[PDB]
């Protein structure tokens, strides 16, 4: 199950 | 930037048994970047019908592929793996050994 | 025994190529069970183990947005990157991508990761803590600030230690049979001879599941670890895996040498000699 919050930018 | 060069084996997935079916597996691993170049051998001749896994890589980084077919051995023919990568000045050829 | 999930991300741009290539793959322990191929025609998050087949059309569509923003969010990254190290617009960079967790025998949460390379080398990395990061250089500092502010660790720690770990106990029970199996390996010794006055003596492993394992030679109960030959554990495609240990053997001290097995499926290790 993929990590759902939306991932911050580099 | 840093460059790993592959580490190469090619091996069956069972034991070799002439006149039995089996799997040609050339397995590379510990290279960066992820482009590569992979072709199984059968006398010299590339083989066509050859898939491969999905692109990962392990703690350190470094990429690893299955490369895969299916085939059947006998006495005469012969089995290599081609690879070809940046860290190559030319593309190494590893002959498979049934006893590898 | 122990049990872990992890997603491996790579992301590499082609300069003057269009978009970057984007990979995504999935595993439970040593068995890949989804993937995702920017390059594929189908843009789906994709089976690649028997046991997630079941799961319904909501799982696979929700998996495929995800699979997505991720994908997006890393074709930004390589742009700001570029920016941080001032390199131009024509080279080829990858980014790459590792998160996932631990659990012991008893299902229970051990340890979580999340860690990004820049070009093959470390550039940020969440500690075992679960709420500091590692920055190496002024770079990874910036990046290191930015998600500091927006308090990205409390969120990944939320589905390290909760998601994950659930997702990761109901993936092993719908997969029981090939999650949850140890195959013990099958050992045998080959012998051939190189010269007249030597021979290889090369023991094997196969058929054993999970990768994990030790193999080594001794000679009058001496370790031999650099005068053996060991490959690195390899797939044998069909789920198991293998290995081996080669030493060269002066022509009658055969009997001098013993090959050590270790592995999960082996009640206690195992002791091989040539006789």
């Amino acid at each position: 199950r993929l990590y759902q919050n939306p991932t911050t930018y580099i | 930037m840093i460059q790993r060069t592959p580490k190469i084996q090619v091996y069956s997935r069972h034991p070799a048994e002439n006149g039995k079916s089996n799997f040609l597996n050339c397995y590379v691993s510990g290279f960066h970047p992820s482009d590569i170049e992979v072709d199984l051998l059968k006398n010299g001749e590339r083989i066509e019908k050859v898939e491969h896994s999905d692109l990962s890589f392990s703690k350190d980084w470094s990429f690893y592929l299955l490369y895969y077919t299916e085939f059947t051995p006998t006495e005469k023919d012969e089995y290599a793996c081609r690879v070809n990568h940046v860290t190559l000045s030319q593309p190494k050829i590893v002959k498979w050994d049934r006893d590898m | 025994g122990s049990h872990s999930m992890r997603y491996f991300f790579t992301s590499v741009s082609r300069p003057g190529r269009g978009e970057p290539r984007f990979i995504a793959v999935g595993y439970v322990d040593d068995t890949q069970f989804v993937r995702f191929d920017s390059d594929a025609a189908s843009q789906r998050m994709e089976p690649r183990a028997p046991w997630i087949e079941q799961e319904g059309p909501e799982y696979w569509d929700g998996e495929t947005r995800k699979v997505k923003a991720h994908s997006q969010t890393h074709r930004v990254d390589l742009g700001t990157l570029r920016g941080y190290y001032n390199q131009s617009e024509a080279g080829s960079h990858t980014v790459q991508r590792m998160y996932g967790c631990d659990v012991g025998s008893d299902w229970r949460f051990l340890r979580g990761y999340h860690q990004y390379a820049y070009d093959g080398k470390d550039y940020i990395a969440l500690k075992e803590d679960l709420r500091s990061w590692t920055a190496a250089d002024m770079a990874a500092q910036t990046t290191k600030h930015k998600w500091e502010a927006a308090h990205v660790a409390e969120q990944l720690r939320a589905y390290l230690e909760g998601t994950c770990v659930e997702w990761l106990r109901r993936y092993l029970e719908n997969g029981k049979e090939t999650l949850q199996r140890t195959d013990a390996p099958k050992t045998h010794m080959t012998h051939h001879a190189v010269s007249d006055h030597e021979a290889t003596l090369r023991c094997w492993a196969l058929s054993f599941y999970p990768a994990e394992i030790t193999l080594t030679w001794q000679r009058d109960g001496e370790d031999q670890t650099q005068d053996t030959e060991l490959v690195e554990t390899r797939p044998a495609g069909d789920g198991t895996f293998q290995k081996w240990a080669a030493v060269v053997v002066p022509s009658g001290q055969e009997q001098r040498y013993t090959c050590h097995v270790q592995h999960e499926g082996l009640p206690k290790p195992l002791t091989l000699r040539w006789e």
